[PDB]
């Protein structure tokens, strides 16, 4: 969860 | 426009002489000049369609020549079959004008004409046979009693173009139908100067070479 | 005779041509003849020669035929002698030779705002044959190259197709002139399945632009929409009169017309007749006329030609009652 | 391009007319053209930009031609006019690039 | 970081040069129609440089938060596709007119070009329609990166895949078919790194999710778009008389 896929980044 | 004057207005001659009728156009037109012979009480007949080329049917005695703008008609022998008021035309521009007339001393059917006082409207028909509307150009020419031929209107169905004289613009409308091969002329607000014999003459739509065929007469009195 | 001349903007280097319409026979091509005139001055150290270009401006003038002959160091025609005698001693003739298998002068129709095969004859004076010369010291006379109807009529066309019923079509004759109506027989022998409710008869020409790859463009110059219906297990026949003209084709795009000399309008493009024994790459435009009937589908194709006959005296190449 | 000219008249014999050529020259050559009645148009002189004058068969040592750039005109004079030279004269470029304007009918008795 | 600033600095001259299909003086040719279409597309793209700059450079986030982020990205995302889609169609033009010039009785009217542009805009809206049911709400790291999405879905692979085909599989193939040398390098260095990056996070987070080693190709995508926005504006007698004879 430290680098959980953010999504919507671009 | 272009105005034509013929030096001999009334010419008297006998049988067996060379009669020459000249024609002076007030502009530098090309060889596009046609000569018409009109017997009294009859429609004009084309004689030369290029000022140098004889029509098919006319005798070889008729001939024409050009010198600057000095178009002329030469007759080798004046048999009695050639006494008529010869005319002179320029078909190089839309306002085609006929000469004042020199006095020498496939069927088109037209219906209509009648006594119509000014302010009325009259419809003239030009029934034609033996040729197609798209392959020919229909021209309407009027002739006042005792005067020369005057061009009225012309239609070209191949390009969908209509031409009218400057004195009948707006008042006169010409229409032609391809189904029945007929040309129709509509005139509105006729004046007292419209008393003339109306002729419906055809011409080759492609490479105009004069008015080959004419009508017989649709005398209109106003 | 009244030959045609085109004077340069400057008072020198005029060109005389007896005609601007060169017919294209099946075997040979009529050579170009005329006279270019040069004054004694402006020439004492120079040499005069001519050049014609087979431009393909589609904008990009992709030249096809270039020929150069030197008129100021072969037999000479009768008109050639007459010009030399009349003009004077200080006149040097020019002549051209056109090989066969070249496209005719055809120009496509643009809409609300040319493009096509056009020939230009230009005369200019230089020595290097490649020096950049301004248009002021040159002439630009446009010539036209077209074909005319042959004397021998062709066989009556007839097509056939039985795919899904059985129908056949035919025409009165193959040789058609511009403006002449076309008569087609649409005798159908439908047997079963469906009762066709319409007979679409359309006339289309092929704009075979062969600039680089190929072209088979279709343009319905004339058509009709008769609503007659055939019956199941019954015979039918009908006649029709289609005329291809330009009055209703103004808004169309890609239409091929005849050769052009100015902004004046012309008729439809004449059908181009190639050589049966030799059909190589043309790099021009080939126009062929086809008439079809459609059953609503199945259709057939019937060959026919649409081009003018031999003119009696000469073509002015301009609408005669102008202005 | 207007090609305005005058000088025509009736002369008994041997009288010069002094025709003119008013046009609206750089380094071109223009001459005078005569037209016999009922015939075609011939050439008379050369009148080049520099000094080089050549005449016709019946014009050498017979006529004379001059041009001046101050008035933008071209002049021409007749000496010893024979009765067979009754013709109208036209003024144009030797290359024949200008339109044929109205000429002056020159007649001699 | 400076890539976006360079993109804007090089783009505003292009936006100015667009000037009503090049100065409102040349005729409304179909070529000018496509030029105006691409000018509208990249102007809509250029209208939101400050938003993307604040997204990654200025404090790593936008001030307005969820109100801005989604909307901005949304609009950008959609016309981004439109932009590359525009490339395809103008590339589609670059073939048709130039492979063997025959464009006379085909797409040679202003009406057919306007209809084509409307069709491309409708296609861009249709492909952005799925993207409408996306975007994020909050961010629980005191930094409002606009993350954590919403109630939505194992289906995140297919969206990236279809983005790849609409972005690289079809456009690059069409461009290669159109070019054929004499019968594009900037586009190869623009779209491929983004899709390669996308494949990069996809393959890694398939089994071993990304971590402290970091995955921040967002500035790389900004630089690729900068190169694209720099390149695209940059790359885009007398009369006849007669005489007399004998």
């Amino acid at each position: 969860s430290f680098y959980f896929p953010g999504q919507f980044a671009f | 426009d272009i105005q034509m004057t013929q030096s001999p207005s009334s010419l008297s001659a006998s049988v067996g002489d060379r009669v020459t009728i000249t024609c002076r156009a007030s502009q530098s037109v090309s060889s596009a000049v046609a000569w018409y012979q009109q017997k009294p009480g009859k429609a004009p007949k084309l004689l030369i369609y290029s000022a140098s080329s004889l029509y098919s049917g006319v005798p070889s005695r008729f001939s024409g020549s050009r010198s600057g703008t000095d178009f002329t008609l030469t007759i080798s022998s004046l048999q009695p079959e050639d006494f008529a008021t010869y005319y002179c035309q320029q078909y190089k521009y839309v306002p085609v004008t006929f000469g004042q007339g020199t006095k020498v001393e496939v069927q088109l059917v037209e219906s209509g004409g009648g006594l119509v006082q000014p302010g009325g409207s009259l419809r003239l028909s030009c029934a034609a046979s033996g040729f197609n509307v798209y392959s020919s150009s229909i021209h309407w020419v009027r002739q006042a009693p005792g005067k020369g031929l005057e061009w009225v209107a012309s239609i070209s169905s191949y390009y969908g173009y209509t031409y009218y004289a400057d004195s009948v613009k707006g008042r006169f409308t010409i229409s032609a139908d391809t189904s029945k091969n007929t040309a129709y002329l509509q005139m509105n607000s006729l004046r007292a100067e419209d008393t003339a014999v109306y002729y419906c003459a055809r011409s080759r739509q492609f490479w105009y070479s004069g008015l080959d065929y004419w009508g017989q007469g649709t005398l209109v009195t106003v | 005779t009244r030959v045609f001349k085109k004077a340069s903007p400057n008072g020198k280097l005029t060109v005389y041509l007896g005609k601007r319409d060169f017919v294209d026979h099946i075997d040979l091509v009529d050579p170009v003849d005329g006279v270019v005139l040069v004054d004694p001055e402006y020439l004492k150290e120079r040499r005069v020669y001519v050049t014609l270009t087979a431009a393909f401006r589609y904008g990009f003038r992709k030249d096809l035929f270039v020929a150069n002959v030197q008129s100021f160091p072969k037999p000479l025609t009768r008109l050639q002698e007459r010009l030399i005698k009349k003009l004077g001693e200080h006149a040097y003739p020019f002549t051209f030779e056109i090989p066969p298998n070249l496209p005719s002068s055809v120009t496509l129709q643009p809409g609300p705002e040319a493009i096509g095969v056009d020939y230009e004859v230009k005369a200019f004076v230089a020595e290097n044959l490649e020096e950049k010369i301004h248009k002021r010291n040159s002439v630009r006379l446009v010539i036209e190259k077209v074909q005319y109807a042959p004397e021998r009529p062709g066989p009556q066309p007839t097509a056939e197709t039985t795919r899904q019923l059985h129908l056949e079509a035919s025409l009165d004759k193959e040789i058609y002139y511009h403006g002449e109506p076309i008569s087609v027989n649409v005798h159908v022998t439908n047997n079963t399945n469906k009762t066709v409710k319409k007979i679409k008869i359309s006339v289309r020409q092929y704009a075979d632009i062969v600039l680089f790859n190929t072209a088979q463009y279709k343009v319905p110059v004339a058509m009709e929409e008769a609503d007659d219906t055939v019956a199941p297990s019954s015979t039918f026949s009908k006649v029709y009169t289609l005329t291809p003209f330009l009055a209703n084709n103004r808004e169309k795009r890609g239409l091929a017309l005849d050769g052009k000399l100015k902004h004046e309008d012309t008729n439809l493009a004449s059908s181009t007749l190639l050589r049966e024994g030799a059909n190589r790459e043309i790099l021009g435009i080939i126009v062929s006329y086809k008439v079809k009937v459609k059953l609503v589908d199945v259709a057939v194709e019937l060959p026919f030609t649409l081009m003018h006959p031999k003119p009696k005296e000469e073509p002015p190449h301009r609408e005669v009652p102008e202005n | 391009v207007q090609l305005q000219e005058s000088g025509g008249g009736l002369v008994q014999a041997g009288g010069s007319l002094r025709l003119s050529c008013v046009v609206s020259f750089d380094t071109v050559t223009m001459a005078w053209y005569r037209r016999a009645p009922g015939k075609h148009r011939e050439l008379v002189a050369s009148a080049t930009a520099g000094g080089t004058t050549t005449y016709a068969d019946s014009v050498k040592d017979r006529f004379t031609i001059s041009r001046d750039n101050a008035k933008n005109t071209v002049y021409l004079q007749m000496n010893s006019l024979k009765p067979e030279d009754t013709a109208v004269y036209y003024c144009n470029t030797f290359v024949r690039s200008l339109s044929w304007g109205q000429g002056t009918q020159v007649t001699v008795s | 970081l400076v890539l976006y600033c360079l993109a804007f600095v090089l783009g505003i001259p292009g936006n100015a040069i667009v000037i009503w299909f090049t100065g409102f003086k040349w005729k409304k040719t179909v070529t000018t129609l496509w030029f105006l279409n691409l000018a509208i597309a990249d102007f809509i793209f250029l209208l939101f440089l400050p938003l993307y700059i604040s997204y990654v450079a200025m404090n790593f986030h936008w001030p307005f938060g969820i109100w801005l982020c989604k909307a901005n990205s949304f609009t950008a995302q959609l016309n981004m596709f439109a932009s590359v889609f525009f490339l395809t169609v103008i590339s589609l033009d670059h073939y048709i007119h130039l492979i063997h010039p025959v464009l006379s009785h085909r797409h040679r009217t202003l009406k057919n070009s306007l209809i084509v542009i409307i069709f491309i805009w409708l296609l861009a809206s249709l492909i952005g329609g799925p993207a409408l049911y996306f975007r994020d709400t909050v961010e629980f790291n005191n930094h409002t990166l606009c993350y954590n999405n919403f109630q939505k879905h194992i289906r995140h692979h297919v969206l990236t895949w279809v983005k790849f085909i609409i972005g690289y599989l079809f456009p690059l193939l069409t461009m290669s078919i159109c070019y054929l040398c004499l019968i594009v390098v900037a586009f190869v260095v623009c779209w491929t790194p983004y899709h390669l990056f996308s494949i990069w996070e996809l393959t890694i987070h398939h089994n071993s999710y990304s971590h402290h080693v970091m995955q921040a190709g967002i500035p790389l995508s900004t630089g690729l778009a900068f190169l694209n926005s720099c390149l695209n504006p940059i790359l885009y007698s007398c009369t006849t008389a007669s005489s007399s004879l004998a």
